[PDB]
C-alpha cells in the first residue's frame, strides 16, 4: 500500500540496473 | 568498496617540469577513470575522463594513461596557473571512489624559519586556561616538526598545528602551534620550550621561556 | 549560459535536518543527470549521490542511504538534496557537477557549482594578545580564542600597512569553538616607537576588539 509496492519497485529497479553494470564491466575487461 | 590509492601524498616540482601522479585502483575499474584539479576555495575543474580523454578546453599538456589498475596523470610541461592538487576518481562502480588527493607545490629553495615563542596573557590566566604558542615562520619546504618541551621533557598530545598555504610572494610557509593545559597544569613548571627540526636547520632550534 | 549554482547551506544542530538545491541553467537537468559530492574542511573528495531523473534513477554512497535523498523538478530544473539526521562530520563544502550523460558510468563530472557550506555542532556560545619581547627581528601576535562559527577578520591599523603578515587557518577544538593566530614579523630595535595594534572583526556576533601588545 504504502512504500511496500514503491520502495519494492525500487529494489527491482536498482537490482536490474547493477546487472547491466555487471555486464558492461566484462565487456570492457575484454 | 572499491579504494583509489593516489600517490605520492605530495610532490614538489618546479615550472616546466614533467610530473606524473599516479593511482592503483584495486581492481578492474577499466578505464572508467576521472582526474580532477582542485585550486583553494574553488570547485573541482574536470581535466581527464575515460582514464585519458582529454576535456574540452583542458591545455594539451595534461594527459592520462592507464596501465591495467595503475593510472598516470601526466602534465608534460608545468605553467604557473597549474600548481593545486589533483584527483583521480573511478565510475566504474555505482559507488563512485575517489583517491586521496596529491598536492602539487612550488618547488624553490630549502629556506628556514624564524621561530618564536609566545607566552600565555597574564588575562587568560585570569579564565583558568593556559594556551602557549611557537611561531615557525616563512620557510621551505613544508616537512617541519615541533616539540613541546616542558622543563626539558616532551609533554605533547595538548598541541594542534596549523599552516599557511604557499604564499604568493616568496611562496614560502608559516606554521602556528599551540599549546593548551589548566592553569594549574601550567602553575607547576617553570621552563617552557618548543625545539623545531627541518631542512634549512643543521640542528633542531630550541626556544624557550620562565613564566 | 550554462552554470551551476548551489545554495541551502546553513549551520544546523546534530541530528537535524538542512536541505540543499542545486539550480540548473543552460542545459536541461532532465535529459541528463548530476551529482552532489563534499569536501569536509582540509580533506579530500567524497562522493555523496546521483540521479537521472529521466531514467528516473537514484544511488547513493554508503555512509548515507537512510539520511539523504536526492531529487529533481523538472520545472525548476533544480536538484534537491534533503538531509535528515544531520551529524558534525556531514560537515563539509558540498558541490554539484553535471555528467553530460544519462546514466552515473558513461561520463564523468564535468561542470560544477562553487559549493555552500554546512557546518554542523551542538552550540553557538563565544580575544588574547602575544606580546614581543630566530631572523633577527623579532615578532608578535594576536591569539583569537573560542569563537564560533566560521571565520573571523585580522586586520592591523584597519590595514593601513601590513606585509610579512599571517592569519592562519582556525583550528577546531574538542570544546567545539575554532581557534586561530594572527602573527606579524616586526623589526628588533623598532620596539613600541610608532604604531603596531591589532584590529579584529567577528560577524555573527557583533565585535570589533582593538588589542596592544610588549613587557
Amino acid at each position: 500500500s504504502e512504500k511496500a509496492a514503491e520502495e519494492a519497485y525500487t529494489r527491482t529497479t536498482r537490482a536490474l540496473h547493477e546487472r547491466f553494470d555487471r555486464l558492461e564491466r566484462m565487456l570492457d575487461d575484454n | 568498496d572499491i579504494q583509489m590509492t593516489q600517490s605520492p601524498s605530495s610532490l614538489s616540482a618546479s615550472v616546466g617540469d614533467r610530473v606524473t601522479i599516479t593511482c592503483r585502483a584495486s581492481q578492474s575499474v577499466s578505464s572508467a577513470v576521472a582526474w580532477y584539479q582542485q585550486k583553494p576555495g574553488k570547485a573541482p575543474k574536470l581535466l581527464i575522463y575515460s582514464a585519458s580523454s582529454l576535456y574540452s578546453g583542458v591545455p594539451s599538456r595534461f594527459s592520462g594513461s592507464g596501465s591495467g589498475t595503475d593510472f598516470t596523470l601526466t602534465i608534460s610541461s608545468l605553467q604557473p596557473e597549474d600548481f593545486a592538487t589533483y584527483y583521480c576518481q573511478q565510475y566504474s562502480y555505482s559507488l563512485l571512489t575517489f583517491g586521496q588527493g596529491t598536492k602539487v607545490e612550488i618547488k624553490r629553495t630549502v629556506a628556514a624559519p624564524s621561530v618564536f615563542i609566545f607566552p600565555p596573557s597574564d588575562e587568560q590566566l585570569k579564565s583558568g586556561t593556559a594556551s602557549v604558542v611557537c611561531l615557525l615562520n616563512n620557510f621551505y619546504p613544508r616537512e617541519a616538526k615541533v616539540q613541546w618541551k616542558v622543563d626539558n621533557a616532551l609533554q605533547a598530545g595538548n598541541s594542534q598545528e596549523s599552516v599557511t598555504e604557499q604564499d604568493s610572494k616568496d611562496s614560502t610557509y608559516s606554521l602556528s602551534s599551540t599549546l593548551t593545559l589548566s592553569k594549574a597544569d601550567y602553575e607547576k613548571h617553570k621552563v617552557y620550550a618548543c625545539e623545531v627540526t627541518h631542512q634549512g636547520l643543521s640542528s633542531p632550534v630550541t626556544k624557550s621561556f620562565n613564566r | 549560459e550554462v552554470q551551476l549554482v548551489e545554495s541551502g547551506g546553513g549551520l544546523v544542530q546534530p541530528g537535524g535536518s538542512l536541505r540543499l538545491s542545486c539550480a540548473a541553467s543552460g542545459f536541461n537537468l532532465s535529459y541528463s543527470s548530476m551529482h552532489w559530492v563534499r569536501q569536509a574542511p582540509g580533506k579530500g573528495l567524497e562522493w555523496v549521490a546521483y540521479i537521472s531523473p529521466s531514467y528516473g534513477y537514484t544511488s547513493y554512497a554508503d555512509s548515507v542511504k537512510g539520511r539523504f535523498t536526492i531529487s529533481a523538478d523538472t520545472s525548476k530544473n533544480t536538484a534537491y538534496l534533503q538531509m535528515n539526521s544531520l551529524r558534525a562530520e556531514d560537515t563539509a563544502v558540498y558541490y554539484c557537477a553535471r555528467s553530460w550523460e544519462a546514466y552515473w558510468r558513461w561520463s564523468a563530472m564535468d561542470y560544477w557549482g562553487q559549493g555552500t557550506l554546512v557546518t554542523v555542532s551542538s552550540a553557538s556560545t563565544k580575544v588574547f594578545p602575544l606580546a614581543p619581547s630566530s631572523g633577527g627581528t623579532a615578532a608578535l601576535g594576536c591569539l583569537v580564542k573560542d569563537y564560533f562559527p566560521e571565520p573571523v577578520t585580522v586586520s592591523w591599523n584597519s590595514g593601513a600597512l601590513t606585509s610579512g603578515v599571517h592569519t592562519f587557518p582556525a583550528v577546531l577544538q574538542s570544546s567545539g569553538l575554532y581557534s586561530l593566530s594572527s602573527v606579524v614579523t616586526v623589526p628588533s630595535s623598532s620596539l613600541g616607537t610608532q604604531t603596531y595594534i591589532c584590529n579584529v572583526n567577528h560577524k555573527p556576533s557583533n565585535t570589533k576588539v582593538d588589542k596592544k601588545v610588549e613587557p
